[PDB]
């Protein structure tokens, strides 16, 4: 899940 | 939260703080034409915007309060959205052109590489050629670019969540009014720009369901690879 | 033209009786239903549909003054959307239903009997809890139908489409101005109607890809008239 | 097409 990980900052 | 408590001026300020830069492609204008290489190069482009818009999102009043699953579903949904109505924007005064990047301006003819993707052009220029005739402000493009954010997904959702997108919806509503207030539009002339703008959304999603289908295309196809986020994002369609 | 000349009374008065019937489906083959059953009673309805929006369209002001090219291509991208957006208005009063007829109501769990036809019941009962929620007017509904026909494929190409779709907005002001409704509850409002098309716009879609793909499959037969507005999105 | 004669009529 790479888009949760960014929002993850 | 903090985004009711904004003001119009102040809703205006954040967002056009919040933008993005313009990010330049590898590009190599002496390498002529080609369709896998150019393929190639929006797909690069594309997948480092994707990481600017992700934390573009963040600094957009309403966002942050969102469940971390609201804010995946929401960037699932309108992120090819996004991507279009900037670069449509950033092509307004190159008629005719797509200004994708600063050293990658494209045109209709070289469009015809790479199969249907002319159609997906002629959409984009006939946007770009609509928001001259229409001399759209960056104030209320970044409007506009936060709209579609909350809305493409609101309709897909024990959840008071929705109800909190609504609001700041109608937040970003009154700002657009009180944009068009302070350029001496009469109420009539507010209502139908505003009815104008927002009509565009309807043609913003058309070309993403048109994009969407594309890029689905080359990804069953043997060629051009999309990077493992552009992956994920197609996927959720 | 004749449109511009419209008080926005007149103009909904017009919109209004310009109004398609309610058809009704094939009271055979009756519930329960298969995917080659189901769907041959939603063609068969679809297709007589057709024929009444065509006649609608013409009832339109502004559509008349437009060449008959152009008349082809704006019903040729919106029909579907008009299609949903008149379910969607039916079976509002219905809740969890889908109103298709009057003898055709169908629920989520009839819908997964064809291959991804349930996320596109999903997404019309949203709209449909959508506008319920928001009270939606008969004659904010005509207005927004009205919009999509001159709308959807206006960029696809019209100065004077334009004036029209003004002048719906001039329209649907005045209604929300008559109850009651504030300035900033106007605008509000307005906003969240026209951002539901966009809603209307992706079901189309949704819903296009899932006709092309029974079409392929040979299955059951789309009539001559569906399948020329089909090919329309190819 | 078919769409042209529905129009005219
Ligand atoms: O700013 C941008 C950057 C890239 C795009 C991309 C794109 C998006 C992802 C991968 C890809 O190869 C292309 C596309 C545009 C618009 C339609 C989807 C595709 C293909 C044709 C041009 C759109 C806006
Ligand atoms: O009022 C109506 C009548 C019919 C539809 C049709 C339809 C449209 C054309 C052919 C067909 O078999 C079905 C569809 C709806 C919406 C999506 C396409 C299909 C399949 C699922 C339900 C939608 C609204």
């Amino acid at each position: 899940k790479i888009l949760h990980r960014l929002l993850q900052d | 939260s903090l985004a009711l408590s904004l003001t119009a001026d102040q809703m205006v300020s954040a967002l056009l703080d919040a933008e993005p830069p313009i990010l330049y492609s590898e590009y190599d204008p002496t390498r002529p034409f080609s369709e896998a290489s150019m393929m190639g190069l929006l797909t690069n482009l594309a997948d480092r915007e994707l990481v600017h818009m992700i934390n573009w999102a963040k600094r957009v009043p309403g966002f942050v309060d969102l469940t971390l699953h609201d804010q995946v579903h929401l960037l699932e949904c309108a992120w090819l959205e996004i991507l279009m109505i900037g670069l449509v924007w950033r092509s307004m005064e190159h008629p005719g052109k797509l200004l994708f990047a600063p050293n990658l301006l494209l045109d209709r003819n070289q469009g015809k590489c790479v199969e249907g993707m002319v159609e997906i052009f002629d959409m984009l220029l006939a946007t770009s050629s609509r928001f001259r005739m229409m001399n759209l402000q960056g104030e209320e493009f970044v409007c506009l670019k936060s709209i579609i954010l909350l809305n493409s997904g609101v309709y897909t959702f024990s959840l008071e969540e929705k109800d909190h997108i609504h609001r700041v919806l109608d937040k970003i509503t009154d700002t657009l009014i009180h944009l068009m207030a302070k350029a001496g539009l009469t109420l009539q002339q507010q209502h139908q720009r505003l009815a104008q703008l927002l009509l565009i959304l309807s043609h913003i999603r058309h070309m993403s369901n048109k994009g969407m289908e594309h890029l689905y295309s080359m990804k069953c196809k043997n060629v051009v690879p999309l990077s493992d986020l552009l992956l994920e994002m197609l996927d959720a369609h």
